[PDB]
RNA sequence: AACCGUAGGGGAACCUGCGGUUGG
RNA sequence: CCCGCAGAAGAAGCACCGGCUAACUCCGUGCCAGCAGCCGCGGUAAUACGGAGGGUGCAAGCGUUAAUCGGAAUUACUGGGCGUAAAGCGCACGCAGGCGGUUUGUUAAGUCAGAUGUGAAAUCCCCGGGCUCAACCUGGGAACUGCAUCUGAUACUGGCAAGCUUGAGUCUCGUAGAGGGGGGUAGAAUUCGAGGAAUACCGGUGGCGAAGGCGGCCCCCUGGACGAAGACUGACGCUCAGGUGCGAAAGCGUGGGGAGCAAAGUAGUCCACGCCGUAAACGAUGUCGACUUGGAGGUUGUGCCCUUGAGGCGUGGCUUCCGGAGCUAACGCGUUAAGUCGACCGCCUGGGGAGUAC
RNA sequence: UAGCUAGUAGGUGGGGUAACGGCUCACCUAGGCGACGAUCCCUAGCUGGUCUGAGAGGAUGACCAGCCACACUGGAACUGAGACACGGUCCAGACUCCUACGGGAGGCAGCAGUGGGGAAUAUUGCACAAUGGGCGCAAGCCUGAUGCAGCCAUGCCGCGUG
């Protein structure tokens, strides 16, 4: 398939369009202690068949709209 | 302790050592087991002992050649918070090799020599020198 | 200090002011020579002084002391400021090359000859 | 005795009242 | 690039000389002229000013000044400190963050090993080659400490579920105490029968409270601490930037009160509510947990001891004094650490200008 | 600098581009970013590298090489495979020049120079013989790219002054 970054769906409140934040362990440049980094991207699910607080799985295709360049494949888990 | 056993350990090892106690008492755990036996294959404790069935109470019979003591030097060196990985290439010789670097690898805890030798490296755990 | 306490705020540097202020990283500037002074020292000294005053071309105004063994600087001669604080009179912090632009070389001089304007023989 | 916080007063350091400290 | 002829023929200067820093004596001057990177020289024998001699360093260059780094461990991740030198918020509660006691299984994100792509060439480094050497040019390699994908390893950290009790918390029984609030009430004393304020002895190196702080007796409501044996929940825990709350004394606003004291004998000191809430708010020592020789003494709970006694033996809680190892520059701390370690937060970077202006 | 944004965030429909896309339009939903630093103010071309340092680090981006941006200032467009174009055109403004006073021509941040600013940075030189580019079927033509020369101890290295 694809890289298929692995997020938490934060917000479900546009048409068609949620917003997914994934995570990062990263080593700080300089002082060599392991930071939690995030990153928000704007995923975008025809059918809304996801809720706030799932865990999802998107990939990356082409240009869909500004600031709009992912796409969900599978919903995970569930909210609760 | 009640956010880093190890240190705990470590820190009843070297009090005992002070102190020209005999024998130190400490709450048991795999990790600590696997570290007394590292120890005691060096040769920096003379042996150690486990008993217990639900509150295990790990018990060491530290060592002294002379009225000098043998561990002279022990810390903590990936403690909670700053945590330490090292590669293969870049593990640490204590003392230019008199000492050893309790390392913990993907075999199990072993020393920082024969990690160097079956060529892997982790998680180092503590300086004995 | 605490690991965390770094990531969140860094170790912040420390800031340098330099010595001389208006040669803004220039070894040397041409002044005026707007009036000429004597004043007194502060510390225990024997002299009274030998300074002078001139105006940057880059606007500032700022003293500056005029070493030697005798000038014949005027209240319309340019001069050529380097630097070199000098400590015993608060306030100056220049100096004053010889034989540059409208300064001479002190007569006499026959060692260390090549700080002033002054020739060999 | 000094100092601190506060309020008032006085050419000026400062004086006085209230509370705290021993850096009496 | 090579060869030939006169003639050693044309080719050496700059800075310093008291210490730091290699290299000393005499003359002119007498706190004057002056030198100076710091310490700093002279008011009549200058190794420091000017000049001569002498040696020292570099050398077709030598010195001065601007600029960066180092020395500066002097912003310390490698690599520092906060009792007295700059530094522990006036305290408690706590969101977001930081960290996680013990055992099994699973996942493989962190971590580790190998491989495959890429990390442009020159530069830097190693082995060589050529300009009469060197600077310079150049062949091969290494490195480019980095990133992504795939195949694996499972001890540690992280995710999911099931667990256990030592961390944590609840219940029962009691103990002590100026813990807080409300309202009554008594005596002494002062002032002029009236009125207000504070509670002599008990009283203490005493007690309570997170701090500021809290004194007659009784009544009511309520908070916290401690001790002994059980059960239960089963990590529910620690710290906390912003944030909420509490917070001597003085002062401000409203309405009262005013005996004594007392700024300027008035305000005030007293009361209800509201604001300000700052201090030498001090132990000049943040909170939590673990470990490390002893001796003197207060208070309190409980168990035990012909409990026959004022009593004796422990074991706990709180709290004074002297000291060992250890720490510190010293004073001193010293199981109630300023000792050995772990988790989290604020603050510190020469003095004044200044906790000042904007 | 603690709040920012209303073609702003999303959705169907047209329109447009070589191409995806709010880049644009009419309608609807009311969202999107922000303490892990949004918006705002100052400064600043970025990198391979250079200097320093035992190392981690710190300061800068001279020459050489890659990328981006501008061509007197501001804006739009045509030709073309490629430009919103350094020595191409048009529009509005200040500048410099010619003038028969009606109107017109220009852009050295190309090499060499002049005036000015500054402590300071050079010749109005030779050639296409080599490398490279444009046109040409090839000779060949153009090439201030480039190869050399001229000035300055500015730096590195070597020699001499017996």
């Amino acid at each position: 398939k694809i890289r298929t970054l692995q997020g938490r769906v934060v917000s479900d409140k546009m048409e068609k369009s949620i917003v997914v934040a994934i995570e990062r362990f990263v080593k700080h440049p300089i002082y060599g202690k392991f930071i939690k980094r995030t990153t928000k991207l704007h995923v975008h699910d025809e059918n809304n068949e996801c809720g706030i607080g799932d865990v999802v799985e998107i990939r990356e295709c082409r240009p869909l709209s500004k600031t709009k360049s992912w796409t969900l494949v599978r919903v995970v888990e569930k909210a609760v | 302790s009640m956010q880093d056993p190890i240190a705990d350990m470590l820190t009843r090892i070297r009090n005992g050592q002070a102190a020209n106690k005999a024998a130190v008492t400490m709450p048991s755990s795999k990790l600590k087991v696997a570290i007394a036996n590292v120890l005691k294959e060096e040769g920096f404790i003379e042996d150690f002992k486990v008993e217990g069935d639900t509150k295990p109470e790990l018990e060491l019979t530290l060592k002294y050649f002379q009225g000098k003591a043998v561990v002279e030097s022990i810390q903590r060196v990936s403690r909670p918070g700053l945590r330490i990985y090292k590669r293969k290439d870049e593990l640490p010789k204590v003392m230019a090799g008199l000492g050893i670097a309790v390392v913990s690898t993907s075999k199990g805890v072993m020393t920082d020599r024969a990690a160097r030798q079956a060529g892997l490296g982790g998680e180092i755990i503590c300086y004995v020198a | 200090a605490t690991v965390n306490q770094l990531v969140r705020k860094p170790r912040a540097r420390k800031v340098a002011k330099s010595n001389v202020p208006a040669l803004e990283a220039c070894p040397q500037k041409r002044g005026v020579c707007t009036r000429v002074y004597t004043t007194t020292p502060k510390k225990p000294n024997s002299a009274l002084r030998k300074v002078c005053r001139v105006r940057l071309t880059n606007g500032f105004e700022v003293t500056s002391y005029i070493g030697g063994e005798g000038h014949n600087l005027q209240e319309h001669s340019v001069i050529l400021i380097r630097g070199g604080r000098v400590k015993d009179l608060p306030g100056v912090r220049y100096h004053t090359v010889r034989g540059a632009l409208d300064c001479s070389g002190v007569k006499d001089r026959k060692q260390a000859r090549s700080k002033y304007g002054v020739k060999r023989p």
